[PDB]
This record gives structure tokens, C-alpha cells and sequence, in this order.
């Protein structure tokens, strides 16, 4: 277990779905109530492939992307 | 009416009148100067974040407009 609650930062909760493969990711979905309107129902997804290899996508707008995501 | 009632009433004017005016734009010239001051000011946090994320300089410009991922 990650050690931290789903809803542990209130912007939004995390989801961790990896699969027995090794591939899976880990989803920050900012929820809306508690996230400003630019960056609601938004999704930043650190996706793994089977592989091993690590990769951060950003639903949000290419502005507010942080660096090192994929837009 | 009398004389002595008119003469009253012309010097409570005249009393009422001669109240000094300090000056008043030294007043209104140090609020406009803060005034702008406190306009032009929180314009330094944009420029300084704009040239912190990499935004050109030329590129951070002063209007309403949406500010892309390379305009500000």
C-alpha cells in the first residue's frame, strides 16, 4: 500500500491500477468542489507500460501542463 | 425687519465666509502616484514567472487576450 489516503490531497484522488504484466498507471483526478474550474475533471496520468517504461499524460489545458507531461 | 437684523445676518456671512482652504493636490497627486504604483506592481510577478517558465521576452505582451503556452 502507498501509504496515503485516495482522497489524502483534496484537489483530487488517486487511483493506482496495475495490472499483473507490470503494465498499469496512476491517476490524479481533480474533483469538482474542490479544484478550480481550469483544472477540474481533469486527469494526469503517469501510464507504465510493460515494459518498464514511464510516461506522464496531462488532460488539462497545454498552459497549466506541468513540465515533463505530455499534452 | 429690521436694520440691525440684515447688518447681523451680513456679518454671520461674512464670518461664515474667510474659512481658510489648506492645499488639497498634493493630496490627490501622492494617491494617484500609489494609485499607479499599486497598478504597475503585481505586473513584475508576471513578467519574472513568464521569464521563469521560459516565455520569450518579447513574447509577454499587456492585454485582455487568452495567454497561450508560448504568449503571455
Amino acid at each position: 500500500y502507498v501509504g496515503v489516503e485516495p482522497d489524502a490531497n483534496k484537489l483530487g484522488v488517486i487511483a493506482v491500477a496495475i495490472e499483473d504484466s507490470g503494465a498499469g498507471d496512476i491517476t490524479f483526478t481533480f474533483q469538482t468542489g474542490t479544484s478550480s474550474p481550469k483544472n477540474a475533471t481533469k486527469v494526469i496520468t503517469l501510464n507504465r507500460t510493460a515494459d518498464g517504461v514511464w510516461a506522464c499524460k496531462s488532460t488539462q489545458d497545454p498552459m497549466f501542463t506541468p513540465k515533463g507531461c505530455d499534452n | 425687519f429690521t436694520l440691525i437684523e440684515l447688518m447681523i445676518v451680513v456679518a454671520i456671512i461674512g464670518i461664515l465666509a474667510a474659512i481658510a482652504i489648506p492645499q488639497y493636490q498634493n493630496y490627490v497627486a501622492r494617491s494617484e502616484g500609489a494609485s499607479a504604483l499599486a497598478t504597475i506592481n503585481p505586473l513584475k510577478t508576471t513578467v519574472e514567472e513568464s521569464l521563469s517558465r521560459g516565455i520569450a521576452g518579447s513574447k509577454i505582451k499587456i492585454g485582455t487576450t487568452a495567454s497561450t503556452a508560448t504568449e503571455t
